[PDB]
């Protein structure tokens, strides 16, 4: 396969320069020109804030299209010699979506504390804006991949279900016990992006 | 015969619905003085002096729109007579 | 409930049983359900009078594709007959053979036809070897040659355009003509074998100069396909004895009654001493009379002056359910009926769902000109339904648009409604009786003159209360805030705080209705361990949120904005018992008990819903001398998914704000850039260019907003219906009606 | 997040979803045990009318022979088929002609073997599978030498493929026939191995056993119906397979046995094909060899089937489809002649 040649190469030479840049430096003595300090404070926070913000919408809707993708072509398929199971296993669209709704609410709820300051050299922002912004970006990061993960586990199992519903009808309502049981990971992810951000006073 | 009937139905409800449209939005226009909730959209880069030239220029707006009406009414009336062709 | 008995008997084996059987299927008010014992379909007392109906209809359906291969429509408009049973049914499918044994000689007479292509191919040799290929082989063809003749040949190719005739099947295909000049035998009979593989059955052997043979088989082709024209009187006869259609669509609807009057005959008993040849039915209570009568009218066709009845009797099983619409109610029957049937005796949902359901939508789709609109078109499609009912439409669309009648005619009532609320009216608000935000003159009261001089650079701001200011409009959105810049937060407030409250109410409303569906059925259990713990845990959890939305609506002035309490972060904190010591006013004093207590009680609704009815159904297990565990699995699962289903469906509410916001600003989009531009300076040309515009704008808004977005919101609301309300009070299980009424 | 769990479905989940959908139409046991109480044909096709076998005979067949129910049987199979293969895409199509070049090597030896017997040559066109039909099928004729069988396919017909070297003749007899078709299925065999195990992941497990057994079975048919020939026991050795498990075997026991005995030896070795040889007591009052085998194939391919990202249900669906066909045409052919020797000898399949 071409492409996975290409992001091997590409991954390669990243890493091989990375390291061998590392090892000149160190053996260099110039360890004072690798001060992390400027690089992690010359970043103003709102960038972190407005990334977390863009990711926690992003990623959830990315999961949310993958499951819906891989339980409805099953379904669709599946219901021509037996039309019944079209309403019948409509629960993994929904959860699939729920996804979605979890995660434009964590947008809303975050998207507030954005009062604008005026400092612009880092001993003049202080601590707590630098605290903000990465406590911000750092709950969208995890609500957005969370929620990824947990509706690509969804759909996955709603295809399962209903592709096997076709054949016996007392089989569904018992195996959609995996169906619920998937979001309870994108609950999960949620509680923690609440957490994460529950003390922050940007202002 | 021309302009077959299957397609002049739509045209003679498309022709009502603008001259009853236009005719209305004019009306707003006149009788309100284009309160500029209802009229934002006008002409003017200098008004500092007074509203009568904006009254008058809103004025000359809305006449417009009667002649758009009267534009949409022929329409239906053309449309209306190539229907009676059967 | 629908029926009180449904399992009555009322019928005994006669003589001429089979007419009664047919005047009962003629009223249309009966089903059938018999044979236990599901015998093979091959082991019936009835089975040869099936075989024979089976052949009819074979002979039917032949006679039938014949004639639509004719293209010579059949007319279907006279009477419903009646079945004659007696034995002048035989001679008429005597007279049928017939029919079918003349196409058969037609079909024979075809092998005519397939002789004239055999001198209509050899036409085109007009011009060592020649013949005829399948155009759509042409090039694997040549390929063989060049492997096996190995170019030591040669070939040209000519071509035809009015495909030919299939014979056999009638199918047209395509052809050419090609000729090979050779240099040997052997290689004649391999290509001989090739084209034997290829269909190059015809020969016109070289004899004489081209202009002798060429004229010699004209005259034969002539002859040929003369003697062709002249046999098609065969076809002229065909045609004429398949003008008789109407005198046997007729005979195939008697055919397809008298076939559906011995299946369900077949159902009776297994037995027919003393006559017990007898069969179930479902029946309503309210047409017992029409069919005692149609009972009567079956002996009176009969000779045998015999009662042919019996007594009622009941037993245990599950009857179906049949929903007696009228012209109203039919339309949004049928709406809910298409995601499951109601159990026998389950709270109807029409009632309610035949005008909760477009209030929602206009909630989903609030605007004035697409209401009106949308009612245009319903008084236009409800005044002339006769006429249209009376049409044939090739629209199936427009089949499935018109069964919603008054769905779309209520949807567009309150679509107007619900425009006249937000003042919202093509995106635009209509200063009816008054605004009483801006007061210029006022304002220059409290240091407000001379700022607009830089206002052509700024925006300043309008503060609330300089003294006269507020004040509410007394009906819907003050006008002002349709020109605001900032309008977008207000609108959001609102409109999210209306959907949250509209949801919640449904919510309750479902679960109230749950408690007469279970009271009715006398289930002491579900009412007592069920009902109560489910309604306390949502009062609890979200009429809460519904009281303090509407304390701090009518709570807090203009001039508490500073520290105004924020009601989300307290609901945050309702969910994870943290109370900081700042950052948060109290909304009200002694929060702090009332809260807590709050708290307390979220959490004992849920193990009341676990533990206790399992076990009191096990007691009641253990009083009659079950699998435990699997009634635990089940428990669990239940609760688990209510509670569950609390959250989600309460943030799943959240669509109404959502598709009401992106409806608003759609419309402004539309208002924005399309007639904008069609206003102008222009003395003569306004109007003019703006008749165009609107045109345009008439055909956009007719394709985007007016039918689509009136889909979205109309599928949403009806799955808002289907999981987020019914699924509380509605079982979903059970049989429908299938009657036995024919076409 | 690997091949078959993440992006399995955009090309194929409509498909698997239609051919799970027609697992289902596939009879069962208690079909059977219905089935062969009937009386007459007239039954069986009334109770093939009363299942998903049914509305397929709705002609003028009065005079009802089992020869007509095995043609429309057939012709349901192809219809099935070719629909599968229209609506697919292209790996899915490799994996499809792979599964259809085998009828096309047995339509090639039929063909071939009509050559000698040349009073038949319209007359083998029915006899022909219209499933391993092609362009050049009926070409096959014209050839007089093997070397003049590679020129007529080489020319359009991929079989060539496994043939184009692994030929090398100027003598065409009735002998040699069964060395082309030996030749042409170990090349098909290992050309089939090799691509699964190619595409990898559940694909490969799923078709890799199959494969593996079918190879081991063509050996040990091969082996023991060698004797009495004009062939080498180096050439027996040369004509087995080495995709099996037997490929040290395939020279170092079979390719010097004797007698029966000698490939017993062989199979004790193996316990799978022990206890199926042990069971195939070959006596008149119990089944033979064959009929294991096909009872081993049988259930290995219901097996195949349960695999939620099955790239190769294909194969599993078409082997039990053809023999439903056969259990239904044996016993309709039990049942006209109206005798009850063999009507519980079907093998039950779902």
């Amino acid at each position: 396969t071409g492409l996975e040649l290409l992001y091997l190469g590409i991954f390669v030479a990243f890493w091989a320069c990375m390291v061998v840049v590392g090892i000149c430096y160190t053996i260099f003595d110039l360890g004072f020109r690798f001060d992390v300090a400027w690089f992690l404070t010359e970043t103003s926070p709102f960038m972190w804030s407005n990334l977390g913000i863009g990711l926690a919408i992003s990623l959830s809707v990315v999961g949310a299209a993958w499951g819906i993708y891989i339980t409805g072509s099953s379904i669709i398929g599946g219901g021509v010699k037996a039309p019944r199971i079209k309403t019948k296993n409509l629960v993994s669209i929904i959860f699939c979506e729920a996804v979605a709704i979890y995660g434009i609410i964590m947008a809303i709820v975050i998207s507030n504390m954005a009062e604008p300051f005026s400092a612009t050299e880092p001993k003049a922002i202080g601590h707590r804006n630098y605290h903000a912004g990465y406590s911000m970006f750092g709950a969208g990061l995890t609500v957005g991949l969370s929620n990824l993960f947990c509706g690509v586990c969804v759909g996955i199992v709603g295809s399962g279900a209903a592709l096997a519903d076709a054949q016996n009808p007392s089989l569904f309502v018992k195996i959609l016990i995996v169906e619920i049981f998937g979001s309870a990971i994108g609950l999960f992810g949620v509680i923690v992006a609440i957490l994460q951000t529950s003390r922050v006073k940007m202002g | 015969l021309c302009c077959g009937p299957k397609l002049a139905a739509c045209g003679i409800v498309l022709s009502a619905w603008g001259v009853i449209m236009l005719i209305m939005l004019g009306i707003f226009f006149n009788v309100h003085s284009a309160v500029l909730i209802e009229d934002v959209p006008f002409t003017e880069k200098d008004f500092e002096n007074g509203p009568q030239n904006i009254y008058n220029l809103y004025e000359q707006v809305s006449y417009n729109c009667f002649i758009a009406a009267g534009l949409y009414l022929l329409l239906g009336g053309f449309s209306f007579c190539q229907v009676r062709l059967n | 409930r629908s029926e009180e008995m449904t399992l009555a008997q009322l019928f005994l084996q006669s003589e001429a049983a089979y007419c009664c059987v047919s005047e009962l299927g003629e009223l249309g008010k009966v089903q059938f359900r018999d044979l236990n014992p599901d015998v093979n379909v091959f082991q019936r007392k009835f089975v040869n009078e099936v075989r024979r109906c089976e052949e009819m209809d074979r002979k039917l359906r032949f006679v039938e594709k014949e004639i639509r291969k004719a293209n010579i429509p059949i007319m279907d408009t006279g009477e419903n007959p009646e079945v004659p049973f007696p034995r002048d049914m035989i001679d008429l499918e005597a007279n049928f053979e017939k029919i079918e044994n003349e196409l058969k000689e037609i079909n024979t007479n075809q092998e005519a036809l397939k002789r004239n292509f055999l001198e209509l191919t050899e036409l085109k040799f007009i011009l060592f070897v020649a013949g005829v290929i399948n155009r759509e082989r042409i090039p694997t063809f040549e390929r063989m040659l060049w492997r096996v003749c190995r170019g030591n040949v040669f070939l040209r190719q000519a071509e035809i355009e009015n495909p030919l005739e299939d014979p056999v099947t009638g199918d047209y295909v395509h052809k050419s003509v090609f000729i090979i000049f050779f240099q040997g035998d052997q290689l004649k009979n391999r290509v001989k074998k090739i084209c034997e593989g290829f269909r190059a059955s015809l020969y016109p052997c070289p004899e004489t100069p081209q202009e002798r043979k060429e004229m010699a088989s004209g005259v034969n082709t002539r002859i040929d396909d003369l003697q062709m024209v002249l046999n098609q009187t065969e076809d002229h006869r065909q045609r004429v004895l398949q003008a008789a259609a109407k005198n046997i669509r007729v005979w195939f609807i008697k055919v397809r009654k008298m076939k559906a009057i011995y299946h369900t005959l077949n159902l009776c008993n297994i037995d027919v001493t003393q006559k017990c040849l007898i069969a179930e039915v479902w029946c309503p209570v309210t047409d017992l009379d029409s069919i005692q009568f149609a009972l009567r009218r079956g002996t009176e066709h009969s000779g045998s002056t015999v009662p042919s009845i019996l007594n009622r009797m009941q037993t245990n099983q599950t009857p179906p359910t049949y929903n007696k619409t009228n012209k109203f109610t039919h339309g949004f029957q049928n709406i809910v009926d298409a995601y499951g049937i109601g159990t026998y005796r389950e709270i109807n949902p029409a009632p309610y769902t035949v005008i909760t359901f477009p209030f929602l939508f206009a909630v989903m789709f609030g605007d004035f000109g697409h209401g009106i609109l949308m009612t245009l078109f319903a008084v236009w499609m409800v005044l002339r339904e006769s006429r249209i009912l009376s049409q044939k439409h090739e629209n199936e669309m427009f089949s499935m648009v018109f069964s919603g009648r008054y769905i779309i005619l209520l949807m567009g009532l309150f679509s107007i409604y619900t425009g006249l609320i937000y003042n919202d009216c093509f995106s635009k608000s209509l200063n009816i009786f008054g605004s009483s935000w801006s007061v210029r003159p006022m304002f220059t009261q409290g240091n407000w003159t001379e700022e607009t001089l830089l206002g052509s650079s700024v925006l300043q701001l309008n503060p609330a209360i300089p003294g006269v200011f507020g004040g509410p409009y007394p009906f819907g959105i003050d006008p002002i805030w349709n020109i605001a810049t900032n309008k977008l937060t207000f609108l959001n407030s609102f409109k999210m705080k209306m959907s949250v409250i509209l949801g919640i109410i449904h919510m309750l409303f479902g679960v109230s209705l749950s408690l007469f569906n279970h009271i009715y059925f006398k289930k002491p259990l579900n009412i007592y361990f069920g009902f109560i713990p489910e309604i306390i845990f949502m009062s609890s959890l979200f009429g809460y949120l519904v009281i303090l939305i509407f304390y701090k609506w009518t709570a807090y002035d203009a001039h508490s904005s500073r520290n105004a309490p924020s009601l989300l972060i307290h609901f945050i904190n309702m969910f994870l018992f943290s109370y900081p010591e700042s950052g948060n006013a109290m909304l009200y004093s002694g929060q702090k008990g009332i809260q807590c207590f709050l708290i307390v009680v979220a959490m004992l609704c849920v193990p009341w819903m676990l533990l206790f009815k399992p076990l009191i159904l096990r007691h009641q297990y253990l009083r009659k001398k079950f699998d435990f565990g699997d009634t635990m699995v089940h428990q669990a699962i239940h609760t688990i998914e209510y509670c569950l289903g609390c959250i989600s469906n309460t943030a799943s509410y959240l669509r109404l704000w959502a598709l009401s916001l992106a409806h608003a600003q759609l419309s402004e989009v539309l208002w924005t850039m399309v007639i904008h531009i069609g206003l102008h300076v222009r003395s003569l040309a306004g109007g003019l260019g703006l008749f165009f515009i609107f045109a345009a704008f008439a055909t956009l808004t007719v394709a985007i907003l007016l039918i689509m977005e009136g889909l979205s919101a109309f599928l949403h609301a009806l799955r808002l219906h289907w999981v987020e309300f019914q699924n509380k009070f509605y079982t979903g299980t059970g049989f429908k009606f299938l009657p036995f009424s024919f076409e | 997040s690997f091949f078959p769990e993440l992006y399995f479905n955009v090309d194929n989940g409509y498909l698997e979803g239609l051919v799970r959908g027609l697992k289902a139409g596939v009879l069962s046991q208690a079909d059977y045990l219905n089935l062969v109480q009937c009386e007459t044909l007239e039954d069986l096709k009334l109770h093939l009318q009363s299942t998903d076998y049914g509305n397929f005979l709705a002609n003028e067949a009065s005079p009802l022979t089992v020869s007509v129910i095995d043609d429309k049987l057939k012709e349901k199979m192809v219809v099935e088929f070719r629909h599968m293969r229209n609506h697919a895409y292209e790996p899915l199509a490799s994996f499809l002609d792979f599964i259809t070049y085998s009828y096309m090597i047995d339509n090639v030896i039929l063909l071939i073997t009509g050559t000698l017997h040349q009073r038949s040559i319209a007359e083998l066109v029915p006899k022909c599978h219209p499933l391993g039909s092609f362009e050049q099928m009926e070409a096959v004729n014209i050839a007089q030498t093997p070397a003049e069988l590679y020129n007529a396919i080489l020319v359009d017909t991929p079989l060539a493929a496994f043939f184009q070297d692994c030929i090398s003749e100027q003598d065409l007899d009735e002998m040699n026939i069964e060395i082309i078709r030996n030749t042409l299925y170990k090349a098909y065999l290992e050309s089939f191995y090799k691509f699964c195990t190619l595409l990898g992941g559940t694909t490969a497990d799923a078709m890799c056993p199959i494969l593996e057994f079918e190879a081991d079975r063509r050996a040990f048919i091969i082996t023991i119906n060698s004797f009495g020939t004009e062939l080498s026991k180096e050439d027996r050795a040369k004509l087995f397979p080495h995709c099996g498990r037997l490929y040290p075997e395939g020279l170092a026991q079979l390719a010097r046995a004797d007698d029966y005995e000698q490939v017993k030896n062989v199979a004790d070795y193996y316990p799978e094909y022990k206890l199926l040889f042990e069971g195939a007591g070959s006596n008149p009052g119990d089944k033979t060899l064959e009929d294991r085998f096909f009872e081993h194939e049988v259930k290995l391919n219901k097996l195949a089937f349960l695999n939620q990202f099955h790239f190769g249900v294909f194969y599993a669906f078409v082997k039990l489809k053809e023999q439903e066909c056969r259990n239904i045409v044996w016993i309709a052919e039990c049942i006209a002649q109206r005798h009850r020797a063999k009507i519980d000898n079907y093998i039950p399949i779902f």
